[PDB]
């Protein structure tokens, strides 16, 4: 058995950039 | 002697639509405009190269489909948990 | 994970039935 790659680095980077999800904020303890 | 005797069952329509459906699971795109962008041509050419390598790796049409679908399963369900686990 | 797994596995292998069927056998 083996564990070799299937997704070349140039194509990998394009799928890696697009597929994630994220969040944002801007609260403060000031009053 | 050669065990390959299945190529005669394939069609150009099957070839076209299987390359297409390879791309849809390799990268589902964020929006349908991203299918048309110039960077998707690298993904498409990679999918064409994979389709031809999985075809050449198979002694039957069933084994060809199995090799396509296993690499599709890896590419889709690895990123679906490494990069999309929260769904 | 099971519905989308069977869905993915079927999605490719159904194409020959969509294009040229199986009624010949």
């Amino acid at each position: 058995s083996d564990d070799g790659n299937i997704l070349p680095s140039d194509i990998m980077d394009f799928v890696l950039k697009n597929t994630p999800s994220m969040q944002a904020l801007g609260e403060s303890p000031e009053s | 002697g050669v065990r390959k005797g299945w190529h005669e069952h394939v069609t150009q329509d099957l070839r076209s639509h299987l390359v297409h459906k390879l791309v849809q699971a390799i990268f589902p795109t964020p929006d349908p405009a991203a299918l048309k962008d110039r960077r998707m041509e690298n993904l498409v050419a990679y999918a064409k190269k994979v389709e031809g390598d999985m075809y050449e790796s198979a002694n039957s049409r069933d084994e060809y489909y199995h090799l396509l679908a296993e690499k599709i399963y890896k590419i889709q369900k690895e990123l679906e948990e490494k990069r999309r686990s929260r769904l | 994970k099971e519905k989308r797994i069977k869905e993915l596995e079927l999605l490719l292998m159904s194409t020959e039935n969509e294009l040229k069927g199986q009624q010949a056998l």
